[PDB]
RNA sequence: UUGACCUCAAAUCAGGUAGGACUACGCGCUGAACUUAAGCAUAUCAAUAAGCGCAGGAAAAGAAAAUAACCAUGAUUCCCUCAGUAACGGCGAGUGAAGCGGGAAAAGCUCAAAUUUGAAAUCUGGCAACAUUUCUUUUGUUGUCCGAGUUGUAAUUUCAA
RNA sequence: UUGGAUAUGCCAUAUAAAGCGCUUUCGAAGAGUCGAGUUGUUUGGGAAUGCAGCUCUAAAUGGGUGGUAAAUUUCAUCUAA
RNA sequence: GGACAUGGGUUAGUCGAUCCUAAGAGAUAGGGAAGCUCCGUAUGAAAGGCACGAUUUUUCGUGCCUAUCGAAAGGG
RNA sequence: CAGAAUUCCGUGAAUCAUCGAAUCUUUGAACGCACAUUGCGCCUUUGGGUUCUACCAAAGGCAUGCCUGUUUGAGUGUCAUU
């Protein structure tokens, strides 16, 4: 069994390279399944189909990755690597100019600001 | 499949012609010409240009699509878009009055470098050492003529600054192999790195415009050339340790001989040849063992196609036959029954009109 | 001046896209593949005969793959050269292919390197 | 700041290369252009700029492209008695 | 002949945005008939069902071109009360609010109309830096060029002054 | 993971900005909109409660509203488009 | 047994579809309509090409003149 | 049911829970044109093979209205220059 983390402390062309030789391997399992093979190998073949998903899991890890670090500090990036929380907030109005004030606003929460008080009993 | 259309592949896919790539790359006529003379791209013949052609057989340029395509992505293509922006920029602030905006804009007029073009264009050095003898030659055709309106007096002094450059390179490394005396000019001969290039160099004259040719072509071809020997020139420095661009001022075959020259030669010629082996030249300020002078009338006296001669054969001449007043040799170029029956037994298998090529040549 | 009674709109120029990002962070693998185009060889009685008789293999195949990307994939999978290929949907709604090998290769020893026989 | 190529490169496939010279200078012997005494006699020739630019025109105006006793036949007719 | 400006186009131009679904509640538009009148045409059903458009977690309304006639009250909304009342109605069947009063909750304000004229002080975008993060996904600041803008962007003022 | 305080350090050019005080002073205030007639539709709104069409179309202590039409004169009240 | 159960079976450059247009449907331009949508189909549209030129004040000049769908019996 | 195992000196069973990284076929507001047609196209880059002007494959794209800006224009619209 591929262990994800020793996946991901290898090179894209070993992982390449292993996704091609763990197709084959998947490929001779199902010749045998359609020939007649034994429940050993009928379990082998889960275990493969969800080693190329692991090795095609870190391939993509790597890549999104690399192009995060590309696309840093750049004010457009790809839509697949900008938020997706959803469309009504996309369209909201940011912090920053939703605290937006004019001066008028400004001077005069600055000289007139909500006191903190108490009565007397 | 369907019957495809007549047309849709082959020649007629692979050739394109010179207006239809107008059309594909959006450019001008000029600007084709200057993307083209840029790049490497010229016009390629089809062997049946009737089929390339639709069906017609006017006179038309082909072009490869594959080369029109690979111009379509050329930064150069972008700056020339650019540059028509900054020109309608400026011609708005002259327009309006606006000298402060219109000094703004020319000291920010784009410009463009040909660090690209000249990578793919020669792939390593050796190909660009190559294909330089043609750059030389003009450059040190221009280096010379008056400075004019047309061309930029700028460009005029960067003529002289590369062509003093490489001379002074081809002297200090002693590089020089051959030089020739020819009623065009003098034609040097060099040999670096085990390339062979040989160029033209004209004398100073007072020349005149022939009124007949387009400098915008000597432009872009000239700002081609200077791009292309700067760093020509400065590959040739850092190769032999001396730093790029300098501050302007039988390897034995002159070694032990101290050259002094008249006032009726061509010394930019004659500080070359000499200087090439060793030798060490004095001059009469307003441009000893031999004085070089090719006049009549008057340190052994000596005429400088006996230098010549010693260049091209590597052997010291005849003082003697090349003393003043004798009679010159001449200057070599240094770079230079059955019979009627077979006659008539051309009954084919000589395959199509073959033989005739060699009969008549 | 106009010898013409219409009025044609000019030509303006037309840039093409210089996008400022990729709309599309990585571009996908190929998404059909050798491996992805042979799903398994079909091994019935008239497969088997097709085999000794035919030189023909016959295989499961994707829906989407034309007889180009069965021919490459063959190829590719069992540097064995096919000059044929028909291919069919079956009533189940899988291709099926006839892969006529060439005349230097036989089916039989393909067959018997795959396993599948 | 004019450039003055700072930087190298290391960290046109047939050029037609010109025709050489054929031996026609100031005073050969070989065939008799014109003949001059001197050096200094020659004047300059005007038409040197529109050679090169001919030269530039066909650099990128003109298309690049890029023994004989085996083609009759032995019959050996010699032998022929008619 | 060059240019300037206005207007109008084009681009797979740089970067954005709209549609569709859900629709209990919300804002409109459009809009019946059965039915009641012991018939029926006004009326009623009903400013309803169906149809159409557009939102939010609420929406709408909201800081008086508001009541009142008092010793005056004081944005809006909802609740109880006014009140099945005043009024409307083949004055027939039927329909029908509001002020005050009590409570729940409370919060106020922003422009246009002014010469900054001793200085468009305002703003978008590109590019280059730094920075920040529900976040390498977010959000910016600074610099500098192009532009928008005098047919008016800032500051200043809003009747309570 | 957030909240409001605190306990401090640093950047903060308050030459500035603002509240209050009396002025023999001036004081800009939204138009095919109010309004009027008429026609539909609405309302509890009754010589029209709102809305909409069409015609006519202001004003400057002016213009709304004070739930019976109209003219004049006062009094309150509010300050629309 | 056309039932029931398990398997197997349909191979095309040349046969059809695909291509073409028919009657007719139908977006765009525009005009209606509170709207759903309606009318419209070269119309009150700036509705797209093509060739020349040493390269033109190295900021392009000079000429030349109709979507789409719709036929497995039509066309091919 | 088969099957493995994880030793039980764990990075680890599970049709487990949880979930902030991905995948997400053909569609559909559905967006290249269509669609009782796995139908018909075009653009850029790249690759493939006993075949290299051919053929094929892969990846990324090409809807409409509108807004800010950019670039390229049009006009017997207003004018200066001349």
């Amino acid at each position: 069994a591929l262990k994800t983390f020793e996946l991901r402390k290898q090179s894209q062309e070993n992982l390449a390279e292993q996704l091609q030789e763990l197709r084959q391997e998947l490929a001779s399992l199902r010749v045998q399944k359609i020939a007649g093979g034994s429940g050993s190998k009928l379990s082998k073949i889960k275990t493969t189909r969800k080693d190329i998903a692991r090795i095609l899991t870190v391939i993509n890890e790597s890549n999104r990755l690399a192009a995060r670090e590309a696309y840093k500090n750049k004010k457009y990036i790809p839509l697949d690597l900008r938020q997706k929380k959803t469309r009504a907030i996309r369209r909201a109005l940011t912090p920053y100019e939703q605290s937006r004030k004019t001066l008028k606003q400004i001077k005069k929460e600055r000289y007139f600001p909500l006191r903190k008080y108490a009565l007397k009993a | 499949a369907r019957v495809k259309q007549k047309g849709k592949a082959g020649a007629a896919r692979i050739y394109i012609t010179r207006n239809q790539a107008l059309k594909k790359l959006q450019l001008t006529l000029a600007d084709f010409r200057r993307i083209c003379i840029l790049k490497g791209v010229y016009p390629r013949e089809p062997k049946n240009k009737k089929k390339a052609n639709k069906g017609s057989t006017a006179p038309v340029t082909f072009y490869y699509t594959k080369d029109i395509q690979y111009l379509l992505h050329e930064p150069i293509v972008q700056k020339f878009r650019e540059y028509k922006v900054f020109a309608r920029k400026l011609s708005k602030a002259l327009g309006k009055g606006e000298l402060e905006t219109a000094k703004r804009l020319e000291a920010r007029k784009p410009t463009y470098s040909l660090d690209h073009i000249i990578k793919e264009r020669y792939p390593t050095f050796h190909d660009a050492l190559k294909d330089i003898d043609d750059a030389l030659s003009m450059l040190f055709l221009f280096s010379t003529m008056p400075v004019t309106d047309k061309i930029g007096a700028a460009t005029v002094a960067n003529c002289e600054r590369l062509c003093a450059e490489f001379q002074h390179y081809v002297i200090r490394s002693n590089s020089l192999r051959k030089a020739f005396l020819s009623i065009k000019g003098i034609y040097y001969q060099a040999e670096i790195f085990g390339e062979q290039i040989t160029w033209i160099v004209p004398y100073k004259f007072a020349q005149s415009v022939p009124t007949d040719v387009d400098f915008r072509i000597m432009h872009t071809f000239l700002e081609f050339y200077q791009a292309l020997m700067g760093f020509v020139n400065f590959k040739l420095y850092n190769t032999l340790g001396l730093r790029y661009p300098p501050k302007i001022d039988n390897t034995s075959l002159f070694s032990n001989f101290t050259f002094f020259l008249s006032r009726e030669v061509p010394r930019f010629s004659l500080e070359f040849v000499i200087r090439a082996f060793g030798g060490k030249v004095g001059w009469d300020p307003i441009l000893i063992t031999h004085h070089i002078c090719d006049r009549p009338h008057i340190r052994i006296y000596i005429q400088p196609q006996w230098v010549y001669d010693s260049i091209n054969k590597g052997i010291l001449e005849r003082t003697d036959l090349y003393a003043c007043g004798a009679t010159l040799p001449p200057h070599l170029s240094p770079f230079v029954k059955e019979e009627k029956e077979a006659k008539e037994l051309s009954k084919m298998m000589m395959s199509n009109k073959q033989r005739k090529l060699y009969s008549k040549l | 001046v106009r010898t013409s009674t219409t009025f044609r709109r000019p030509k303006t120029l037309q840039l093409s896209r210089k996008p400022k990002y990729a709309r599309k962070s990585v571009a996908h693998a190929p998404r059909l593949d050798e491996y992805k185009i042979i799903v398994n060889p079909i091994n019935s009685e008239s497969a088997m005969k097709k085999i000794e008789d035919d030189n023909t293999l016959v295989f499961h195949v994707h829906l989407k793959a034309n007889k180009f990307t069965i021919k490459e994939a063959v190829r590719k999978l069992y540097s064995v050269e096919p000059v044929k290929i028909n291919t069919l949907i079956r009533p189940n709604g899988t291709k099926k292919a006839f892969v006529k090998l060439s005349a230097d290769a036989d089916a039989l020893d393909v067959a018997n390197r795959i396993g599948f026989l | 700041q004019s450039n003055y190529a700072d930087h190298d490169l290391w960290a046109a496939p047939a050029p037609k290369l010109p025709p050489p010279s054929h031996e026609e200078s100031y005073n050969p012997p070989e065939e008799y252009p014109k003949k001059y005494k001197s050096l200094r006699v020659v004047p300059a020739y005007s038409n040197l700029i529109k050679e090169k630019f001919e030269r530039c025109l066909d650099l990128y105006l003109a298309p690049r492209v890029r023994p004989e006793s085996l083609l009759p036949k032995l019959p050996t007719p010699s032998e022929l008695r008619p």
